[PDB]
RNA sequence: CACCAGGAGUGGAGCCUGCGGCUUAAUUUGACUCAACACGGGAAACCUCACCCGGCCCGGACACGGACAGGAUUGACAGAUUGAUAGCUCUUUCUCGAUUCCGUGGGUGGUGGUGCAUGGCCGUUCUUAGUUGGUGGAGCGAUUUGUCUGGUUAAUUCCGAUAACGAACGAGACUCUGGCAUGCUAACUAGUUACGCGACCCCCGAGCGGUCGGCGUCCCCCAACUUCUUAGAGGGACAAGUGGCGUUCAGCCACCCGAGAUUGAGCAAUAACAGGUCUGUGAUGCCCUUAGAUGUCCGGGGCUGCACGCGCGCUACACUGACUGGCUCAGCGUGUGCCUACCCUACGCCGGCAGGCGCGGGUAACCCGUUGAACCCCAUUCGUGAUGGGGAUCGGGGAUUGCAAUUAUUCCCCAUGAACGAGGAAUUCCCAGUAAGUGCGGGUCAUAAGCUUGCGUUGAUUAAGUCCCUGCCCUUUGUACACACCGCCCG
RNA sequence: CAUUGGAGGGCAAGUCUGGUGCCAGCAGCCGCGGUAAUUCCAGCUCCAAUAGCGUAUAUUAAAGUUGCUGCAGUUAAAAAG
């Protein structure tokens, strides 16, 4: 088993969203824009080159 | 089982289930006395008769426990419907069901009351129900660090030969303590001379005798009778 | 995992379908006996049922690769109120002392 | 578990195993005479692993305070990164979501420590016949009788001494196996089948005719039986008779009735050892590991490295060697998905065997298999020549399971051709289908036996006495010994 | 607010708990402490007198262990060779 003194990082990645982070822009009442897209083609966001969402493994590429 | 196998592995499966259910019922339902079980298999049936000193434990409350456990266990091991059943019976001749008295003793000893004055009671109850010899042995430290064990014996207690297992109904058990384990063994002769429920073969492995022998003593001399 | 769930709630319907349950100790074994076509191949019995046993509303035992789970009387109300179903205590029993 | 009357052997040699010895990333622990060493289904590349390098997973409960709406918190191609097509963890992002983590209390588990903490448990005292109370009795107590001259037996089983009597357990009893069964019991799922060479077959032969001989050749089955056949009960065998001895006590040698007692295998004590079992266990008390694990999945290595010692060991040291080819001759048992992955066989088509091919019998007196089993058999050979032997080493390939054989795990060949001449140091075993020779089964498995433990054959030397050597039990009987001669012990 | 000696038997009370680990201490006798300590140091509890308690050393009784009442001499230490 774990005979070793290092098991380098069993810790899960530390997530900065409790503190402020980007979800939606703000504007005058009645028209509001997107900071990272959340419409049904949740964060439908271009991670690097694709659209994808956390758990459901949502499906699209560029919208 | 569900793969329609030879009589060899079929009888083996039967015994596998006898084994896989014995200690299940002993370590499940022993909130009472415990005596035993008896299974058999007939055409389009399979009947299992459970035998313990509380009919109500093995018959459930308003049919609940004994219609709850049975179907899950049945379908889990893989069986038809309505074939397997557990039929209750309270041991009539209780008193020399050595497993039963050993389990009552396990009750009374895990509570903390003294082993010698409880084994005297075991002996007293089995001799109440009528016996011919017994040997009850317990092991474990009754103080400290150095090992001890104690042993009670009386009567006739055959040791070698085959008739031990079926003519004394031997029984063994453990107990767990905050200080550690003790081991218990009860060996009791079977009570009934005839072949009653726990009565063994009619003859006794001993000498001959007379019930009504015959002689030829009285004078019988020449005369007749005409019928 | 514990908090995520899509194959964990079946145990309570199992426990009100019958109050005595059988289990096996293997997670390396996708095998699940006793009607395993519900898409929960003997998982999620060891996740939150343990912490209900810790309450003591059912009972458990180890032996012979088979763990035994005994439903108790005081568990019905809460093992229901997790679903808000009607208070039925009748798993299948036709009230036969047999 | 001994001697005597003999042999199969070690020990010496090739080679596989475990025990120490050196080392090693640790070469894993256990055990250390006899009752430590093919032992723990321990025959391990990988789970199987407890070991040596590196990582996933928390299934760390829950309560309390923390963090919890910029939500406490759980996912995942990217560029990285690695031993890796680990979203491990960063670049980053995304949503089960109150069923997390952070401190306390829980240590889940556990192949962490103890068998000398203990249980269930085995070896073992010693395998023998030895272990208790009742009354009564001798003893001021301990104790003792009960349990014992002798005939007498595998027996503490009898008679029998009679301060003992009435009692058991241990032996005899309790079962299996093999053996006298020409009488019993019946199987179209068994065989038979003697009967209807009837139908097929050869004329096979003298004869080449009547018939005698050989078909595991069939009869479809609503013919038939258990001689043989697997075996239920019925039933043998008890020194039973008698030739001898005693006291004709319980019995012993022999022969006629023949199976003459007893073929071997089993079953299983009291006190206990501190011998072994916590690494068969969630059998199990302390304390221990408790998020950088001894829990967990996995990859590579290790449990198999060699200057020695030892045992358990297979193959022999060749002429009764033995080489190829023929045919002379079974029962052990397992035999298709399992408590989750692979069940017992056969036919022809190829390469030589290994090995490729697909059709098919079978949940088993159906079927392999009338296991058309070897070594006994014989033809055959060169010729007392490390010799065609005893036949490794290593070379060159071929397939074969497997995620993967590299330090040959197994199979097969060409071929490599070696150490060996019945072995001095100690010792075992058996005096009867018994040793030994010995092919075959069955446990391990994805791979599978020089091991286990059974089947089975061809079957030997002398032995029928004795405690002289090592060893149980008995009696007398000395003892500073009370862990009992491995003890005290003395200057 | 009143204590002095104990809390193992002998010898009158707890098969007391944390420790400490043959370590200090107790034990006039035995032994107790060699982690599961009834002898140690503390908490409760109980034992013994009580304004007392022992400590220590002379004195006595028990004593027929001075034998006068009224010893023993096989083995125990004992009778001249």
């Amino acid at each position: 088993k774990s005979y070793t003194t290092p098991k380098k990082n069993k810790h899960k990645r530390k997530k900065v969203k409790l503190a402020v982070l980007k979800y939606y822009k703000v504007d005058e009442n009645g028209k509001i824009s997107r900071l990272r897209r959340e419409c049904p083609s949740v964060f439908m966001a271009s991670h690097f080159d694709r659209h994808y969402c956390g758990k459901c493994c949502l499906t699209y590429c560029f919208n | 089982m569900a793969v329609q196998i030879s009589k060899k592995r079929k009888f083996v499966a039967d015994g596998i289930f006898k084994a896989e259910l014995n200690e299940f019922l002993t370590r499940e339902l022993a909130e009472d006395g415990y005596s035993g079980v008896e299974v058999r298999v007939t055409p389009t049936r399979t009947e299992i008769i459970i035998l313990a000193t509380r009919t109500q434990n093995v018959l459930g409350e308003k049919g609940r426990r004994i219609r709850e456990l049975t179907a899950v266990v049945q379908k889990r091991f893989g069986f038809p419907e309505g074939s397997v059943e557990l039929y209750a019976e309270k041991v009539a001749t209780r008193g020399l069901c050595a497993i039963a008295q050993a389990e009552s003793l396990r009750y009374k000893l895990l509570g903390g009351l003294a082993v010698r004055r409880a084994c005297y009671g075991v002996l007293r109850f089995i001799m109440e129900s009528g016996a011919k010899g017994c040997e009850v042995v317990v092991s474990g430290k009754l103080r400290g660090q150095r090992a001890k064990s104690m042993k009670f014996v009386d009567g006739l207690m055959i040791h070698s030969g085959d008739p031990v297992n079926y003519y004394v109904d031997t029984a063994v058990r453990h107990v767990l303590l905050r200080q550690g384990v003790l081991g218990i063994k009860v060996k009791i002769m079977l009570p009934w001379d005839p072949s009653g429920k726990i009565g063994p073969k009619k003859p006794l492995p001993d000498h001959v005798s007379i019930v009504e022998p015959k002689d030829e003593i009285l004078p019988t001399t020449p005369i007749s009778e005409q019928k | 995992m514990l908090m995520p769930k899509k194959n964990r709630i079946a145990i309570y319907e199992l426990l009100f379908k019958e109050g005595v349950m059988v289990a096996k100790k293997d997670v390396h074994m996708p095998k699940h006996p006793e009607l395993a076509d519900k898409n929960v191949p003997n998982l999620h019995v060891m996740k939150a049922m343990q912490s209900l046993k810790s309450r003591g509303y059912v009972k458990e035992q180890f032996a012979w690769r088979h763990f035994y789970w005994y439903l108790t009387n005081e568990g019905i109300q809460y093992l229901r109120d997790y679903l808000h179903l009607p208070p039925e205590i009748v798993p299948a029993t036709l009230r036969r002392s047999r």
